[PDB]
């Protein structure tokens, strides 16, 4: 299971959603509730802390994952407006990702075009949250063929 | 209704597939209109702003704020049309240096707002934090009387709009230097602040 | 055997080492009494102190398992609490850099930092002796693990070195190295006594408000 979230400059969130495997129908076992939205705010410090450097511990708009906490795999994104697409890695043993930097750096190019296409809406503005049902069919989708 | 401000829903991968509603190619079709309708809509912006306003400075900053409302916009669109959607793509550099977003507005922005590519780019001398943005032949506002300058803030409206979302807050004005053959000329000078400069002065 | 003598003779040296250390304590200023099992002298208990060190650091080398890296650790409290007021002790410094490198790998040169890499290798014989019986003393005879102490051995590394860096633009610590080594710290954590578990999660407080690491 992988919680993803957009969170916005002044430390707010405009997309979340937590999406699991189907086999675990409930996913992450009490961490759920309270670590999640903690350590994700936690990696957000680190995040801001890397936005600004040039050569990384190229091209500066995906970033590897991030750190490693209590055995959760937290990967990074930054768009061009300077919204985080931060996106944690769950599992009962130990996650490899870097392995899905073929895949899951699509993934995050296709969802900045979402989200592109959700900011040009004129009546949309910044910090506002993402209240559309279309979003969540074509983020999960994405979620679906980007596994 | 899916998200709110006050959960969040667990739903499992590999499921159904969902209808089909709405989508767009991002990418554009080349588009072209008269310059004669935008200057009518230029001029009812400011003829409803010089009627509901009583006095300049507060007129000057709603124009800056129509302005703002589309670079905030523009900066994501321009920057992902630059880097290339569902064909594969990759991602710009994302520059952070002061000295090459305005190199990406002097080539990129003003040849996307406008037909042609910005005319000069040179910094202050007298000063650090002082940056001259220059054309010859302002296009959106050459139907006024020229001793008047607060109809050419909504252009850098748009660039102040350009540059706090991109990371750099800033502030602008726009001056008329009547330099040469070009009897306006517009100026437009960028103020920074302290706490992005030494920034940029703690990465050496 | 010559392995009990040898291991008794290496506790005699780590209690000669921390008797040492201890004897000069409060810099002696005026303490000419009788000075029982003490020297209370300017610099004499801390020349007695290196000299334990010493001999400890070579019965711990040749007894080559916790206690070997507590007289690696304790030439370097010798060192700094002797720094604390005027040292000049190369020569102690050259008999540590001479066992470090006949047991371990030193490859450094550096002023103050050849303590950081004398802990973070004194971190590794614990680490190597873990796998061992758990239990070797009487006074944690019905403890859990040596982790209790072990969590000690990094705060008191990381309290002895986040203070190096003082706000600059020439920094000696980076701050992602010292991070990403408080990244690996969040072991099980979860049972232990609750006024350790305040003062430890105070001083990752610490560490985090003066590296500006705020959330």
């Amino acid at each position: 299971p992988q919680y993803f979230a957009i969170i916005g400059k002044k430390d707010n969130p405009v997309y979340e959603i937590e999406f699991t495997n189907a086999e675990n129908p409930q996913g992450f076992p009490q961490d759920l509730k309270e670590l999640n939205p903690f350590i994700l705010h936690a990696s957000l410090d680190i995040v801001e802390d890397l936005q600004w450097q040039i050569n990384p511990t190229t091209d500066n708009c995906y970033l590897g994952k991030v750190d490693h906490f209590y055995g959760l795999a937290i990967t990074a994104y930054i768009s061009y407006s300077g919204m985080k697409f931060v996106m944690i890695h769950g599992n009962s043993a130990n996650s490899s990702v870097v392995i899905d930097d073929n895949n899951m750096r699509s993934f995050y190019q296709e969802v900045h075009e979402l989200y592109v296409k959700t900011l040009m809406n004129p009546f949309y503005k910044i910090t506002d949250p993402i209240r559309s049902p279309a979003f969540d069919s074509r983020v999960r989708t994405l979620a679906r063929k980007h596994l | 209704t899916v998200g709110p401000k006050q959960a969040i829903t667990s739903e499992a991968s590999t499921t159904y597939i969902p209808s089909r509603i709405y989508s767009e190619s991002l990418l554009f079709k080349r588009q072209e209109a008269s310059l004669s309708a935008m200057a009518f809509l230029f001029q009812e912006m400011i003829s409803q702003l010089h009627r509901t306003c009583k006095t300049a400075g507060d007129f000057e900053t709603k124009l800056s704020d129509y302005g703002h409302n589309i670079g905030i916009r523009l900066l994501e669109l321009l920057n992902f049309r630059a880097s290339s959607s569902n064909y594969i793509t990759k991602m710009r550099r994302r520059d952070l240096k002061i000295l090459d977003i305005l190199q990406f507005i002097h080539g990129t922005l003003w040849s996307y707002l406008f037909n042609h590519v910005s005319d000069d780019l040179v910094k202050s001398s007298e000063r650090d934090n002082e940056y001259m943005i220059v054309d010859n032949f302002p296009t959106l506002t050459q139907f006024i009387p020229g001793e008047n300058v607060s109809c050419e803030y909504f252009v850098c409206g748009i660039i102040k709009g350009f540059l706090f979302n991109a990371g750099f807050p800033c502030g602008v004005t726009a001056h008329r230097m009547p330099q040469g053959g070009h009897s306006q000329r517009t100026v437009y000078l960028i103020q920074f602040d302290r706490q992005v400069l030494d920034r940029e002065g703690l990465r050496f | 055997n010559r392995s009990q003598q040898k291991s008794l003779g290496r506790q005699m040296k780590i209690l000669g080492n921390f008797q040492l250390l201890a004897g000069r304590y409060v810099d002696a200023l005026n303490s000419f009494v009788d000075a029982i099992t003490t020297l209370y002298k300017v610099r004499d208990y801390l020349w007695l102190g290196s000299a334990l060190d010493g001999i400890s650091i070579c019965f711990l080398l040749l007894s080559y398992n916790s206690i070997s890296i507590a007289a690696m650790q304790s030439p370097r409290n010798s060192i700094m609490s002797l720094s604390a007021p005027a040292l000049n002790i190369d020569v102690e410094n050259i008999n540590l850099p001479l066992l470090i490198k006949c047991i371990s790998d030193k490859v450094l040169y550096y002023y103050d930092l050849s303590l950081m890499h004398n802990s973070e290798y004194a971190p590794q014989v614990v680490y190597c002796e873990f796998l061992l019986k758990t239990l070797t003393f009487m006074t944690s005879c019905y403890k859990s693990s040596e982790f209790s102490k072990d969590v000690l051995d990094n705060i008191v590394k990381n309290q002895h070195r986040a203070l190096s860096d003082i706000p600059n633009s020439p920094m000696f610590p980076r701050f992602e190295v010292y991070f990403y080594s408080n990244k690996l710290f969040e072991l099980q954590l979860k049972e232990m006594q609750v006024e350790a578990q305040i003062k430890i999660y105070s001083t990752m407080a610490e560490v985090y408000r003066l590296l500006g690491y705020k959330r």
